[PDB]
């Protein structure tokens, strides 16, 4: 539906009927997390070519929130961050999200790793 | 030759876009996606591809499929440029 | 044929969205759409119905090759 036939609202639904037959599946919240962001850069460049709050990508927002709910796991958590870097726009997004992962999940080893790693990213040796 | 009931049948296989009107909201997920949706001026469902039952607020309406029409050229007037370049 | 869109023509998104299961993974297509997989289970399978057996050599008397109906029965 998104990339051949460009309809963004009846993929939408073929997403949330979805969910309802397999509530636990992770594949299927990232897929829709990121289907959510790829409908945010369509409307960006939209506007370039000639509503505010789904531009600022709160509607993908939405989707965090309840997924984390549902699935209470430290690696799905920091999987929807993985995807979240890798749209350019609404870094509030990224940077939120990341404050989360500290606060939320704690306890857990894998959360501590990867602030670890990302203080890692003859002078320069 | 004469066909009894005289009252056509609509095909056997609904084409999905049909199918997917009828779905409605109960999960909070569902709430909160369509909460914001309407409160903005995005709407539910393709207006073309999905038809509806057979004043002014209809005049709009019609001005939105009309602009949604002429998206679905300008995709499509866009796309032919690249398989044009491609082909050269 | 599973991945091309023509939204890889038109590049709106860095990225696109990716079913986890691949036609590699699976035994592939059926058919082909440029210039065999069952037709070597079906020989396969084929083969290992032959009257030429293990222990073909160690049998004493070959088993007749054709009888009668009335002799079967």
């Amino acid at each position: 539906e998104m990339e051949d036939r460009l309809s963004s609202e009846s993929a939408r639904q073929l997403f949330l009927r979805a969910l309802r037959f397999h509530p636990e599946c992770p594949k299927l919240y990232k897929e829709y997390f990121r289907m959510e962001l790829m409908h945010a850069e369509k409307l960006r460049k939209e506007k370039e070519e000639f509503s505010e709050e789904i531009l600022k990508g709160e509607l993908a927002w939405i989707i965090y929130k309840n997924s984390v709910s549902i699935i209470k796991g430290a690696e799905f958590h920091v999987s929807l961050l993985s995807i979240a870097q890798l749209f350019d726009f609404a870094k509030d997004l990224q940077k939120e999200i990341y404050d989360d992962l500290q606060a939320l999940h704690t306890d857990d080893p894998l959360t501590w790793d990867y602030v670890a790693r990302r203080e890692l990213e003859q002078a320069k040796a | 030759q004469l066909v009894f009931p005289l009252e056509k049948e609509e095909p056997a296989i609904a084409p999905i876009e049909h199918v997917l009107s009828g779905w409605k909201a109960r999960t909070p997920l569902e709430q909160e996606i369509f909460n914001l949706l309407h409160k903005n001026k995005q709407p539910v469902t393709d207006p073309l591809l999905t038809p509806v039952e057979k004043l002014e607020e209809a005049k709009m309406r019609r001005a939105e499929l009309q602009r949604a029409r002429a998206l679905q050229s300008y995709y499509e007037a866009k796309a032919r440029r690249e398989k044009k370049i491609k082909s050269k | 044929f599973l991945n091309s869109t023509k939204a890889k023509l038109l590049k709106l998104t860095s990225s696109s969205i990716d079913p986890g299961l691949s036609i590699k993974q699976l035994g592939g297509l059926y058919i082909n759409f440029n210039a065999t997989q069952i037709k070597e289970k079906k020989k396969n399978e084929l083969l290992q119905k032959a009257v030429i057996t293990p222990d073909f050599e160690k049998n004493h008397c070959v088993p007749p090759y054709s009888e009668s109906k009335y002799q079967l029965q």
